[PDB]
């Protein structure tokens, strides 16, 4: 507890100064959703969060964006969690350490269309993420990939590429793609516009040590 | 104590010989960092240091320097800028001190070094690992390292291994490894 | 986002790498590390387990089931509303009070 | 030899055009009866 | 109980509007099965029931 | 005397338990493999010639 860096998973504070109620649960809940009208983006940045307890923040979020879903269409707008660096938490097998996290989301791939969460994976090295995530996917797209295995391993997750689409991959230019799956009359190569904006004394220090 | 090669750390005292006091820290930084502004290659040598308690003397090091670079670089966090004072810490084989098995005595070490490798980036400490026995080591460690150099490996068991790794492999080029010359990578 | 309908989007970033592109019609909190809020009571069982407990010790499930009917116990206390409580239950309570309670276990006489 | 033949298999990498430039990604075939050089 | 959805089966009230009993099973199947002869094609429509129910609902149809 | 009919527009999803009980089988235009492969294991009498052709069927094929 003495940990300091630790500090607001123990014991946070409100603006007025006050230890936080269980009141004000759902308020945290819309920290995440917001408002239903003027629909809204929220970015949560890790670099802070220590390496150790990495996993168990993801769970909880998952945790907490499905639920909200669940009682909101029990009775009865979709809300999507892209996930950057997808290997780092999410490894074909590992220990304890990120099994945690395994669990929250397999199970939205499993089932959880009928609420409105819909994921969207990122992954540099294709091949280190886990099995079952990748076959709940309907579509797919693909940039350069040069690395051998890589190409082996993608042409075998979609069959509808022929035999010969595959030693297209990396002769592929900067900015070009390949998608695949339900939402394309026809399989058919595609170019990317740019974006705009893109995304981008000792003793002294001692004192406060 | 009676061991005379560990009074050092036991008994660290300056010429003028007297004891430590805690109302004076600092010292022991200077010497890591160097100076403030102007290169300073600082070597350290661990050969006498008996081969029993070396992992816990590197853990406490990484941890002083680690620390350092991270307030330093809150103190620009407040400056809007990026630490300008940089680290490189190069390990040669840590495959000895640093394994994929391994016990207690040397895991209260490798965490310390792991912490530097998924975070350090943003505070401004690098690493550099040298290694002979390839796949010995913790995959762990070497899967954060993003470019590399080869050279001659006449040995399979630890040549199929690498081939999985480097990110620009091609099969042509790959098989060029065991059938190097000397002095060339 | 109709930038160049009610949709939400939560964005898991290591890098920190998405800021720029959506600075200029829809919120934009732009939630980081100490700005953020989370309690520790609303995990649910296993990372309770998790962030805390370690297995080394070898009658270790003894404290698990000290551990685990403690909180419920802890939360009973301060849940004289609710009835026949139990660990699961994300409830309100406090942990330096358990930590008293397992304490009393080595004040034991 | 059964003259002389020399055969060499090459993988395409990239281009170059003639004011300097080097775009990675390679999208033309070239015909045959053409020249190979020796990187200067 | 409030939801005005679910009433139908809550309250189910007969042409003369007597209370319902154990006094006439056999003629709440009559609906499903129809007729002994002449049989036709009855239609169940789940279109407008809540989906919080259907589930149950199906097991004893 | 009690009978049953299943129609499913992505049949590998479902418990296979129902479908095995099932004696004649119906077949329209299939394309996406994962709900393609699993069928042929199922039906009786089917073949390697006749099973090619079941992708590019024409709209009304049965």
């Amino acid at each position: 507890l003495a940990d300091p860096r630790l500090q607001f998973l123990f014991y946070p504070k409100k603006e007025d100064g006050e230890d936080l109620a269980t009141g004000d649960f759902a308020d945290v809940v819309r920290q995440f959703v917001g408002y239903m009208t003027k629909s809204n983006v929220s970015i949560i940045d890790l670099s802070g969060i220590p390496f150790e307890v990495l996993s168990i923040v993801v769970s909880l979020i998952s945790r907490m964006i499905f639920d909200f879903g669940f009682h909101y269409s029990k009775n009865r707008v979709p809300i999507l969690v892209v996930c950057e660096e997808a290997h780092n938490y999410l490894p074909r097998s590992g220990g304890a350490a990120y099994d945690a996290s395994r669990k929250s989301i397999e199970r939205i791939a499993k089932e959880g269309r009928k609420y409105g969460v819909t994921l969207m994976v990122v992954s540099q090295r294709p091949s280190e993420v886990s099995e079952t995530i990748f076959s709940q996917c309907s579509n797919f797209i693909s940039l350069r990939l040069t690395n051998a295995v890589d190409q082996t391993y993608v042409k075998s997750l979609l069959p509808d590429l022929s035999a010969g689409l595959g030693d297209l991959l990396p002769n592929l230019a900067q900015g070009e793609f390949l998608i695949v799956g339900d939402a394309p009359l026809m399989p058919t190569v595609g170019h990317f516009a740019l974006p705009v904006p893109e995304p981008h004394d000792f003793d002294s220090v001692i004192d406060r040590w | 104590l009676a061991d005379p090669r560990l009074q050092f750390l036991f008994y660290p005292k300056k010429e003028d010989g007297e004891d430590l006091a805690t109302g004076d820290f600092a010292d022991v930084v200077r010497q890591f960092v160097g100076y403030m502004t102007k290169s300073n290659v600082s070597i350290i040598d661990l050969s006498g240091i008996p081969f029993e308690v070396l992992s816990i003397v590197v853990s406490l090091i990484s941890r002083m320097i680690f620390d350092f670079g991270f307030h330093y670089s809150k103190n620009r966090h407040v400056g809007g800028a990026v630490s300008d004072v940089p680290i490189l810490v190069v390990c040669e084989e840590a495959h000895n001190y640093l394994p994929r098995s391994g016990g207690a005595a040397y895991d209260a070490s490798r965490k310390s070094i792991e912490r530097i490798a998924k975070e350090g980036r943003k505070y401004g400490v690098t690493l550099m690992v040298v290694s002979q026995r390839p796949s010995e080591v913790s995959e762990t460690i070497f899967s954060q390292c993003s470019n590399f150099i080869s050279l001659r490996l006449t040995n399979a068991v630890d040549q199929t291994y690498v081939k999985s790794l480097l990110p620009d492999l091609s099969a042509g080029l790959g098989d060029l490894l065991p059938n190097l010359a000397q002095g060339e990578f | 986002v109709g930038i160049e309908k009610n949709s939400h989007i939560v964005i898991f970033d290591i890098h920190a790498e998405y800021a720029a592109a959506f600075n200029l019609a829809f919120t934009l909190n732009l939630l980081g590390v100490d700005n953020l809020r989370l309690p520790y009571w609303l995990m649910n069982a296993q990372e309770l387990e998790q962030i805390f407990i370690e297995s080394n010790e070898h009658n270790s499930h003894n404290q698990i089931s000290q551990f685990r009917h403690a909180v419920v116990r802890n939360k009973c206390k301060h849940n004289p509303t609710l009835t026949n409580l139990s660990f699961d239950t994300p409830v309100y309570f406090s942990i330096d009070e358990v930590v008293t309670y397992l304490e009393n276990m080595n004040n034991e006489v | 030899h059964v003259n002389f033949r020399f055969q060499i298999d090459t993988q395409p990498i990239g281009t170059l055009s003639e004011d300097g430039e080097f775009s990675r990604g390679s999208h033309s075939l070239p015909v045959p009866t053409e020249y190979a050089y020796v990187t200067p």
